[PDB]
């Protein structure tokens, strides 16, 4: 069963979109009511455990198609919307606890809400990934959800962050590096699901070894991305990434050893299996430092060792094959160093699904927009 | 679905066998 | 099959026992022909493959009882025989090659010849212990022959060596340490036979482990006893004793490990078997060095082996039980030091069979002695 | 033959089975 660390959802101040005098005429007034309601509904859905990706997709597009009117021009004879600065938006952040941040920009709202949707996808994903039975249909769903979240994060980062007038404090979700980390964790996580599938389907060891190794590199890269932050808020997360890295380095060594065995290198294979078991033991160390490290989001546990099942199988086959050469329980002619892994994964690597916001709601007409009078 | 080398692949990107 | 290293048999120059004018009467000159022929016959047998113990005993006894005339006094009320210094004897030594040594003393002949008879018993045994078919009766015969040799050796050392007028020479068969080495080896060898039997009869592991352990200590004792000899002629032999010690220490750890496994001490059992395989490997390297080492006596080889069958078996049982706690491959919580062996063997320990030379031949009387005129 | 403890032993001094 899967274990994925999760930081808490962002929270936001209620927005009524009630502008009083600024609003003149029924058209502009109804569009403000629909903004109010479509935002409220989307926010309610975040904490709803009966929410699936169909409902979230609908609610999000409804709200975003309206919100877009505060951002993009209609006739496009104007740079942007005149309402972009009308409203102050306040959001908490995944690592920052109860200390919120506020900007009066519609873009900040767009990015923050969109960031929370992606977040919601990773949570729906891990909620499902943690169930026991876990049919194949549910696995695609988890895999797909994680890739959708990736696309949203990536899109927000490249096509949106630059538009902001106010750069976010380092350590906030709207900082570029933080978003890159979320992208990479989403890919790494989707690949975990593919690794479990590859293993139950009994694919080639080299394929699984390459995928495990590439996955550990993503975690290492995500960790390197969060390295530029402050230890107080970012420490727990980074420990989890380091832990994952040990977990999947241990898998790579396990399945590499089967490769070395099939090529009749007994000493090298033995050494490589020893490394797998060592790394996994150190991974069980880092696991406790992780559970004892103060930081945002609850602590998760691996349990569930399918590793020792494979290892026991490799060991018996290796000892039967390699004894009379390297020895029975006391091993001779073993390389002093573990093999240095360079592995290319040709199968299983995950791309984020390209994402785009819906086009501005047709409910935004020049007449409606004109009924907004700022003075 | 096939990859660039013409290998049949599944939903998860693994070789379809 | 058993392999016992053997130093060469002692060689001697012929003795006619012809004193010419000194000997008068029929009885004195008869005694001289009885010595001549009995010694000649006894020497013939040492190299005669058809010779059994019953043949060796009757010959040796016949000669020795006659030779006793040259040593003991008949009349009592006196220390010794007037003939002790009448004859010069010339002998080679097991470790000294072709270079002989001579003393005109009857006791020197007595001890040298007795030594060779002891040697013959150990060679008879080693010859017979080298069969593949060997039956239980034959096994007992080897075991017994070795105990006889031991007792003969011990008797020479305790009751006889002190009598020689010539001080002992380091490197030659006639000194304390060297005979001591022989006594110990014989006991050690008889025990090897018992150990081999205990394993065939499926005796308790503790029993076997303890006997193997004691047997190794004997080899370590013999090897230390010879430590003061000059390496030139002692090196091959000592390399062999060191080989036997490691070989039988490995056995101790092996069977001791079975003992620990049953008592459910997993980390220790694993550690015990590791030490066994290590010692056996050390044993194999000493085997190579032993074969290369220059020295008296041919090289014997141990083509193996059942240790590995027994070791493989235990490693399988030990890992199956102990992997959860320690294994599978990289082992955890294993004692850095090998488990302590102080083991009491209550069964299988060998003691030399007490030996005495025959009393003076009845052919010796105060009158027959006077027929020897020394003036 | 019996050893000091009254245990029956064979000619090699092992316990009889």
């Amino acid at each position: 069963t899967h274990w994925f660390h999760r930081n808490p959802l962002k929270a936001t101040a209620p927005v009524s979109f009630n502008y009083y005098g600024v609003v003149t005429g029924p058209s502009a007034s109804k569009i403000c009511n629909d903004l109010r309601s479509s935002r409220a509904r989307l926010l309610e859905l975040f904490t709803d455990l009966s929410c699936n990706p169909e409902m979230m997709k609908n609610a999000a597009d409804s709200y975003f198609s309206l919100l877009q009117g505060f951002i993009n021009s209609l006739d496009e004879s104007t740079q942007e919307s005149k309402l972009r600065y009308i409203q102050n938006f306040k959001w908490t952040d995944t690592l920052q606890g109860q200390v919120p941040s506020a900007q009066q920009d519609a873009v900040f709202e767009l990015i923050s809400m969109g960031f929370n949707v992606a977040l919601w996808y990773t949570k729906y994903a891990s909620r499902l990934a943690g169930k026991e039975n876990i049919t194949e249909d549910e696995a695609k769903e988890v895999h797909r959800s994680l890739k959708i979240a990736a696309g949203i994060f990536k899109h927000l980062k490249e096509s949106h962050l630059p538009k902001l007038i106010t750069p976010a404090e380092k350590g906030r979700d709207l900082e570029s590096r933080l978003i890159e980390a979320y992208v990479i964790q989403c890919q790494a996580e989707a690949q975990e699901v593919t690794i479990a599938r590859a293993i139950e389907l009994k694919h080639a060891p080299g394929l699984i070894a390459a995928l495990a190794y590439e996955t550990a590199n993503f975690y290492q890269k995500a960790d390197h991305t969060l390295s530029s932050l402050e230890p107080a808020y970012s420490a727990k997360w980074r420990k989890y990434l380091h832990l994952k890295m040990c977990f999947y380095t241990a898998y790579a060594y396990c399945y590499h050893g089967e490769t070395l065995l099939a090529s009749d290198k007994c000493g090298e294979a033995i050494r490589s299996l020893q490394e797998a078991e060592k790394l996994y033991a150190k991974a069980e160390a880092l696991c406790k430092e992780y559970g004892e490290t103060k930081g945002p989001g609850p602590t998760v546990k691996p349990s569930g060792h399918l590793f020792f099942r494979k290892l026991g199988n490799l060991v018996k086959n290796t000892l039967e094959k390699c004894q009379r050469e390297n020895g029975f329980i006391y091993f001779q002619k073993i390389p002093t160093e573990a093999p240095q892994l360079e592995l290319k994964a040709n199968y299983g690597l995950v791309e984020p699904i390209p994402f785009e916001f819906p086009p501005t709601s047709v409910q935004w007409t020049p007449e409606t927009l004109a009924a907004f009078d700022l003075t | 679905t096939k990859n660039k080398d013409g290998v049949l692949v599944d939903e998860f990107g693994l070789p379809q066998i």
